[PDB]
């Protein structure tokens, strides 16, 4: 009690996507945008999954640091593109003036940057299962009021610098309230966005030699 | 011995067309023929009545939606029949497809008033297992003890009111667990009958 | 498949010794194991299933045994009408292979 | 409060933490909350409701057929029908129960099941089975008349079409119980009536269940 | 009594069509899943086919996977199982019985009882 | 199922063995119901 409720249950903030500003080589991007995005690994997808609708504001963190675990002085932008605005398109791009998409500018060698994004969403709540189709096969099930925005995150420069940038996202989900809970996943999950699964069943319970052997 | 799904009658949206006994009647769909070999059906919620009567005229001419459901199965089984059903309501019941193509076709997702019958009913098509389904409503059907079964569900959805014709909020599953059985010279078929009747219904946007 | 075969391709004993025709399996095939008996020129009647039940009709002498993957069928003193082919049939392995044959002898 | 030193354990990020953060986006108004029917707020509710338990899971069985424990009628008395440990949360018929599956979400618990049994054969066939649970100190017993000395219920399917056997206790912190399904008499049944049956068990978590130190699962 | 019979049977030409009757009676020819076992020259009982126990699904095991045709009459009382162009090393004493890796209450009258074979 | 959609009763005849429907109006003046 008090430590298996649904509040608990999805605490202890997580890795929720590991992105990577290339600069240096064959990539001299210098930005790099990530879709906010909460089923990204297997691990978290099945506990999110176990609810039909849920709603929660999130607390995201970013761990960045160069390749060699070094973190120099070296600044940066990250910019919040809400659920709704045009996505930037390079490290010289008007969109990352905009006053409308909020901003942090701190650098590699401080504490991570701590935003709180709110609960951004048309309806009521997040819709992990939609059983219907959107814009009254490639649509089946796919809900567009889940999309919390995109994080575009770039150093803040004149040409290249050279140094890819690891960002390591980290999410918090807080004031958590499920709805309909369901049952856990059992096949695997074949592709993303999809409850997909593979011909070849693999049996829930593991099997044993005879009914009557323990 | 009327499961009521959360505990929760299906209500009017406090202040629309609110419909009445004219919609509200007990529609009696197509029987299925229950053999050993069968691996179960399912029914959209809205879907099955789009093309039925008073409501098939309601959901398609209009704009937003919202009703309860008052799905009742009984099977007409003799007493030297055994078998046993696991009929449960699905709240946003996704259908998935089975790679060896990536999306299930329209007719698995939207089968009508006739239900799909299902293709592998031990993963519910749809990834999760069959043995936790028991966490949805539901209520057995065990010919040997009682023969019907009745689901009172509420208007389940993220916003009050949405589309008749695009979503459909959950779906009513009917999978035998055991399998029938009969000795020589028995109806080899035991008919499966399904009776729906909105409850506190309401639309808009007429036309 | 499986293929869980049967080691004595043909057995010679007493009328009152005690028979032992086994069926080693490959893989893991669990207690889903028969034995079909076969008549020199009639059909096939059942023996054992789940590898340890006798059938609704089958004398005392028949009896099934379990062991690894060393499935085997024993019969206790081997009275007359024995000296028949026999087979090991398991439903395990979805092709549903069979074995060889233990006809006996004397 | 003007002059402060910086204690230890500064500019550090620990994950599991309550900590606070500035929202990105002020004066924004999110979507206001309406009722929705069937909120959870704890996974002992989860637990505490009844699914299947794959009792039959066995080598070659596939499919449904898994969650179905056969009863059949010439299998003479004080025979063995099944049995399984009590242990939700490793690897057995419990893996595939709302319990079977939380239990792997968390380190340690405690508390007490049941595992309701239902028979489904025809309404004409009459018998009786005996149900026998050992405590974890024992082994499996080899015998009808040695589990008919332990705590155990006899159940008469003909008259009674389900039981529930309450397990005392089943605490997981570092040798667990068994339930074994006797057969205490035949299976009879009149003429023109199938002479196979299934039982089908379904098991939970009493209302004293307890969970533990959340952590990841192994699938 | 599970009382199945066997005919239909005989030679052939390599190459057309020659089906085969399974008419049984004396138990529930509408519950159970039966199949069909091939014992060749060389007394090595094959699968062939199998049936589900209302003629909707079929395993066809790599002997013919696409040349053979099973089916049920259920109503006659019959099974049937097609020769499609059969292949030369294809002759043998075709039985019909019990069995099936559908009626999930199987794994029980796996190959119960037997027919009597017809040679081809 | 397009009589579904009318004035009917649905008769499980194993559970109760009798039932009534009662014709709501038949006049004749000058074209008749239907069962």
């Amino acid at each position: 009690v008090n430590e298996a409720s649904v509040e608990h249950f999805y605490s202890r903030a997580g890795l929720v996507g590991v992105v990577e500003v290339k600069d240096s080589g064959t990539s001299l991007d210098g930005y790099t945008v990530w879709p906010i995005d909460v089923m990204g690994f297997v691990q978290q997808r099945r506990k999110l999954e176990l609810s039909t609708y849920m709603r929660f504001d999130a607390e995201f963190t970013f761990v960045s640091n160069l390749n060699n675990s070094t973190t120099p002085g070296m600044l940066l932008q990250y910019m919040y593109v809400p659920p709704g605005a045009p996505k930037p398109d390079s490290r010289k791009s008007y969109q990352w003036q905009t006053a409308t998409n909020p901003s942090v500018f701190a650098k590699l060698s401080d504490p991570p940057p701590q935003v709180s994004v709110p609960f951004m969403s048309p309806a009521t709540a997040y819709q992990w299962f939609y059983d219907g189709y959107p814009t009254f096969n490639l649509q089946y099930g796919q809900c567009p009021n889940n999309m919390m925005g995109h994080f575009a995150i770039r150093t803040v420069s004149e040409s290249t610098t050279g140094k890819n940038i690891h960002v390591r996202v980290y999410m918090r989900i807080k004031h958590v309230r499920a709805w309909v809970p369901r049952p856990l996943r059992s096949q695997a999950y074949m592709v993303k966005n999809y409850p997909t699964y593979s011909q070849t069943i693999t049996n829930t319970a593991t099997d044993r030699a005879s009914i009557t052997t323990t | 011995n009327i499961v009521l799904s959360y505990g929760e009658w299906p209500e009017y949206c406090p202040s629309p067309t609110r419909p009445d006994v004219s919609v509200n009647r007990f529609y009696t769909l197509s029987t299925k023929s229950w053999k050993t070999e069968s691996t179960g059906w399912y029914w959209k919620f809205p879907d099955v009545l789009n093309d039925t009567g008073v409501f098939g005229q309601n959901a398609q001419f209009h704009y937003l939606y919202r009703s309860g459901f008052c799905m009742h199965v009984q099977c007409n089984a003799s007493k030297f029949h055994q078998g046993a059903l696991l009929v449960a309501a699905i709240p946003e019941f996704v259908i998935a497809a089975s790679s060896p193509g990536l999306y299930p076709d329209f007719a698995h997702t939207n089968p009508g008033k006739d239900g799909q019958e299902f293709r592998d009913p031990y993963v519910l098509d749809a990834g999760i297992p069959l043995s936790q389904a028991l966490i949805f409503p539901h209520q057995w059907i065990n010919l040997r003890t009682n023969n019907c079964a009745t689901i009172i569900m509420p208007y389940i959805n993220a916003l009050p009111f949405d589309s008749a014709l695009n979503h459909s909020n959950f779906g009513l599953v009917v999978i035998p667990i055991s399998p029938l059985k009969y000795c020589n010279g028995a109806t080899t078929e035991v008919p499966i009958t399904l009776t729906i009747a909105p409850l506190n219904s309401e639309f808009s946007g007429l036309r | 498949d499986i293929q869980m075969t049967q080691s004595p391709s043909s057995l010679s004993a007493s009328l009152g010794e005690r028979v032992s025709l086994t069926c080693r399996a490959s893989q893991d095939i669990g207690s889903r194991l028969n034995w079909l008996q076969q008549e020199p020129d009639g059909t096939i009647k059942r023996l054992i299933y789940a590898t340890s039940s006798l059938d609704s009709g089958v004398p005392k002498r028949f009896s099934g045994s379990r062991s690894g993957s060393y499935y085997s069928l024993t019969i206790s003193s081997l009275e007359s009408e024995d000296f028949v082919d026999y087979y090991c049939l398991q439903y395990a392995g979805f092709p549903w292979t069979f074995g060889g044959g233990t006809k006996l002898e004397i | 409060g003007f002059p402060t030193e910086l204690k230890p354990g500064t500019n550090q990020f620990l994950t599991t933490d309550d900590g606070t953060s500035p929202p990105i986006l002020p004066g924004f108004e999110p979507t206001p909350l309406i009722h929705i029917p069937g909120e959870f707020t704890s996974l002992l509710d989860l637990c505490q409701v009844e699914t299947i338990l794959e009792v039959n899971n066995t080598t070659g069985t596939t499919g449904v057929s898994r969650l179905l424990i056969p009863v059949r009628a010439q299998n003479n008395v004080d025979q063995l029908c099944a049995s399984f440990q009590v242990d939700p949360g490793r690897n057995g018929p419990w893996q595939s129960t709302m319990v079977g599956q939380i239990c792997r979400y968390y380190t340690q618990w405690s508390g007490s099941l049941k595992v309701t049994f239902m028979f489904t054969g025809s309404f004409m066939a009459t018998g009786k089975m005996l149900i026998a649970y050992t405590p974890p100190g024992s082994a499996q017993p080899t015998t009808r008349e040695a589990a008919m000395l332990g705590t155990h219920i006899v159940w008469d399917f003909g008259l009674q079409s389900s039981v529930t056997l309450v397990i005392p206790w089943i605490s997981n912190t570092h040798a667990t119980g068994i339930v074994t399904i006797w057969y205490q008499t035949n299976f009879v049944v009149p003429p023109d009536t199938p002479t196979e049956a299934n039982i089908i068990a379904l098991g939970a978590a009493q209302k004293n269940f307890t969970l533990k130190l959340c952590k990841d699962t192994d699938e | 009594e599970v009382k199945l019979v066997e005919s239909g049977g005989g030679l052939v030409k390599p190459g057309g069509s020659l089906k085969l009757s399974c008419a049984a009676s004396g138990f529930a020819f509408s519950t159970y899943d039966m199949s069909w076992v091939r014992q060749t020259p060389e007394k090595r009982l094959e699968w062939v086919a199998t049936i589900s126990s209302g003629g909707s699904y079929t395993y066809y095991p790599d002997s013919v996977k696409g040349r053979f045709t099973i089916s049920r009459d259920n109503a006659r009382n019959t099974l049937y199982l097609q020769m499609s162009s059969l292949r030369s090393e294809d002759t043998a004493l075709y039985y019909c019985a019990r069995g099936g890796p559908y009626d999930y209450d199987g794994s029980f009258y796996t190959m119960d009882y037997w027919g009597q074979g017809t040679s081809v």
